[PDB]
């Protein structure tokens, strides 16, 4: 799809991966491979010899399975883990400010103006639940619904068309 | 003389050399250029001033000499040609001694005559010369083919090779044998391979047997002629009947009386648009006049001189929109998303006009309402005998990224489809997930379509608000549907019934005041996607920003549709579009006026 000509079909290639290359590819991904085309050990009615009709094949031994990569959370400083919150230098401030609520509210919708009531709520959805330690009574739940209704196109959809691009795993 | 021949290489060599020297471009300088020189030393200049090899001939040159060589090249072409190659390599040294005299050239003759056509052939023309044609069918993958192998050993590294004659190879007890240290060791990789490939061909001139399928033929390939051509073309062939037996059984080695026939490959008969600055003269010369807004609007059609009020908006899609690129912050993907549609009676030439527009737009697609479903437009997933395995596979829309697809007879499509287009028109994306792949491709383009109602005529006292088969506010959700209908007037009929039949009756055109440029008009379309970036200073904002009170008193209405605060998105789109024409890098202020005209031309068709 980075090379989109007209006319012919999507010509298919055979292609191979080695062991440590295995199972870190996946459906739906664009790649940067090696080019180590090979001699591959009816209808080919050419001349025959001996002192045989081959097809084409291919292998490759390098992968950059990009456009499908985020990496979770790991100021180069000390913390619980390596880089999970190494920005203590500022997160200390981001947990002690008194106007942080509003400063957070207006930190994702500068290109938007409307009500200022779901700009303080909808962090709800991305925010945590409970994750507590209990017995085998039942599932205990952490996140919860939200709803929107509105008149025709007060930017009902641009709230969420972007939110998918905002956090990961949530298409 | 060679065994089954009656000729000699040297006589043909000498006579072809003298023929090329006795040459003044005589095939069209004597028979039919300010060149009283051989075209062939001229062509070796052209080959060497380029060092771009691969000559070709035409056998009509060789009428001027003896007709004998034509005959004794028709009869034995597979044996005579390379003498002409060494004649070429003599002419190499005659042109320049220290040249690139190691890269060899083909020879690509053609044109004895059409036999009659491919249906009517005989046995006796079995190793001779033919040239027929038709249409191309397929485009298949290429195949190596051995001519020599690599070998080995363990003591002293007998690292050897030996090649093919055609079908007979040798081996002593060793490779590079001395004293017999071991037996023969075969590998088959570190070797030389040659390209070839099979491509099927039709007969479709009018050289057809009535009520008969075309009897089809087949062609091999060789190295620098492999996928020489893309499919879907009419191409002539130059080659030789080249036969081979068939293998009876396969379980046994007996062979069938039916020798097959097929033709070898000799020759066929068929960033990349960056212009010179000389064309900029004529381009900007067209640009310099306000008449350009009307000239191209007049000059799309051949002669259709009614409702030119609309094509002046279609040029805003031909001039395919603006690019407010989003390399800035990653936000909101507000493309210059343009969509405009036409809808009316079937008598108006919508299907006809748009089949012509197929013969205008580069990325022309043309299916239509009940032409193919949603799945009929996306994910043609199915089995293929080529891999012989199941595959996640193609769509239709996504082939036309940034292009157009002319669409007809819209209101026949299934409800599964037409919630697909909601995804593209309102997100301009696509993401797909089946039991196989999950996909996040890229696709975006501008729509055209030519819907029709469930009747012959739009009913008066029944607005489009309910007539055609769509929701209460998604009807108007397109930019603006430029209403069309038959001219309800007998008066107009005579003008076209006269002018557009005299059109046929004379059978050629005339360059009147609206000067049709043969192709120089087409670059003003071509060049004007790339070097432009419309921008706003102060112009196309302030008028409705002023009049918004009475423009947005739209609260009144019983079951109506009207103005909403999305219009100005489409309006800035149309604005910077019409500012692109005239090539105004900064925004145009006049564009706003005809934009308002465009809108209020059809936004109170329901005052009721
Ligand atoms: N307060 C606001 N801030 C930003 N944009 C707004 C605001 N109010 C209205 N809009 C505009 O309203 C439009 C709503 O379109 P949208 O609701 O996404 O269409 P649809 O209803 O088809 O999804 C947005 O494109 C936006 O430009
Ligand atoms: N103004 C016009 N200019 C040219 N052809 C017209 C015009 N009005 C009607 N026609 C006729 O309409 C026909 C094309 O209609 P078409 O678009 O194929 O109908 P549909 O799209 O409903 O199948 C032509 O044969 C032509 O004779």
């Amino acid at each position: 799809q980075a090379e989109l000509p007209r006319g012919c079909i999507p010509r298919a290639v055979e292609i191979i991966l080695r062991s440590e290359l295995v199972e870190t590819v996946q459906a739906g991904d664009r790649y940067d491979f090696t080019g180590t085309l090979i001699v591959v050990p009816l209808a080919g009615v050419g001349t025959r010899a001996e002192n045989l009709n081959y097809r084409m094949a291919f292998l490759a031994c390098s992968v950059q399975a990009t456009t499908a990569r985020f990496g979770g959370t790991d100021t180069a400083e000390d913390m619980k883990k390596q880089m999970t919150d190494a920005e203590w230098h500022k997160i200390y401030e981001m947990s002690k400010d008194r106007n942080l609520y509003q400063n957070l509210i207006s930190s994702l919708f500068p290109s938007i103006y409307g009500n200022d009531e779901v700009k303080r709520g909808i962090l709800l959805q991305q925010f945590g639940g409970v994750a507590k330690t209990t017995t085998e009574k039942t599932s205990l739940r952490g996140d919860i619904n939200v709803c929107i209704v509105g008149d025709p196109s007060t930017a009902k959809s641009q709230f969420l068309k972007q939110v998918s691009d905002f956090s990961p795993r949530a298409i | 003389v060679v065994w089954g021949t009656n000729v000699v290489v040297s006589q043909c060599k000498s006579k072809f050399k003298s023929f090329i020297m006795r040459f003044i471009d005589p095939s069209a300088e004597q028979d039919e250029i300010d060149v009283n020189q051989p075209l062939y030393l001229q062509k070796l200049e052209e080959i060497h001033t380029l060092e771009e090899p691969y000559l070709n001939l035409n056998c009509a040159h060789l009428k001027t000499f003896d007709q004998d060589l034509y005959r004794q090249l028709i009869c034995y072409p597979q044996e005579v040609i390379p003498g002409f190659d060494m004649a070429i390599n003599e002419m190499f040294f005659e042109r320049y001694p220290a040249a690139l005299l190691e890269h060899q050239i083909q020879v690509r003759p053609f044109n004895a005559d059409k036999t009659r056509n491919m249906r009517s052939l005989n046995p006796e023309d079995m190793d001779q010369l033919i040239s027929i044609s038709g249409m191309v069918i397929r485009s298949s993958n290429v195949i190596p083919e051995m001519r020599e192998a690599f070998f080995s050993c363990n003591i002293c590294s007998f690292s050897t090779t030996v090649e093919v004659d055609r079908g007979r190879i040798n081996q002593p007890t060793l490779c590079t044998n001395c004293n017999t240290n071991h037996c023969f060791r075969l590998i088959h990789n570190r070797s030389e391979f040659t390209d070839k490939q099979l491509v099927k061909l039709q007969e479709s001139p009018d050289d057809m047997a009535a009520g008969q399928t075309p009897h089809n033929v087949l062609l091999y390939a060789h190295n620098d002629l492999v996928d020489k051509v893309q499919p879907g073309d009419r191409v002539t062939v130059t080659g030789i009947y080249r036969a081979t037996p068939l293998k009876t059984g396969g379980l046994s080695s007996s062979v069938k009386s039916v020798y097959k026939t097929h033709v070898d490959v000799v020759h066929f008969r068929k960033k990349d648009h960056i212009f010179p600055p000389e064309r900029v003269e004529l381009l900007q010369l067209l640009a310099k006049k306000p008449d350009i807004y009307d000239r191209l609007a007049r000059a799309i059609a051949p002669s259709i001189y009614e409702n030119d009020d609309i094509k002046k908006g279609i040029l805003l899609q031909l001039f395919g929109g603006t690019k407010k690129k989003h390399a800035t912050l990653g936000r909101q993907n507000f493309r210059s998303e343009i969509h405009l549609l036409l809808c009316g009676d079937p008598g108006t030439s919508k299907s006809q006009m748009l089949q012509y527009v197929f013969n205008l737009v580069p990325r022309s697609q043309y299916t239509s309402g009940r032409g193919s479903s949603a799945v009929g437009l996306t994910a043609y997933v199915t089995k293929d005998p080529e891999t012989r395995q199941l595959v996640l596979q193609t769509g239709a829309l996504v082939l036309a990224d940034n292009g157009v697809c002319c669409i007809d007879e819209f209101d026949k499509m299934n409800d599964s489809t037409r919630s697909v287009l909601h995804e593209v028109m309102e997100q301009q994306t696509l993401s797909i997930a089946k039991a196989g792949i999950i996909c996040q491709l890229n696709a975006r383009t501008s729509i055209l379509a030519a819907a029709n109602p469930a009747e012959s005529q739009w009913n008066k006292r029944k607005n489009i608000i309910d007539n055609v088969q769509l929701p209460h506010t998604l009807l108007s959700r397109f930019d603006l549907i430029f209403l069309v209908l038959d001219p309800q007037d007998e008066i107009f009929d005579k003008r076209l019934a006269s002018h557009l039949v005299s059109l046929y009756y004379v059978t050629r055109h005339e360059e009147e005041d609206t000067m049709f440029d043969m192709s120089v008009l087409r670059d003003y379309i071509a060049y004007a996607r790339e070097h432009l970036s419309p921008t706003l200073s102060d112009e196309a904002q302030q008028r409705l920003i002023q009049a918004y009170v009475d423009m947005r008193k739209v609260g009144a209405g019983r079951g109506q549709i009207s103005a909403y605060p999305r219009q100005l998105e489409s309006l800035i789109r149309l604005s910077e579009a019409h500012a692109k024409v005239r090539l105004s890098n900064q925004v145009e202020l006049l564009d706003v006026e005809e934009a308002w005209r465009l809108h209020r031309e059809a936004l109170k068709q329901s005052a009721t």
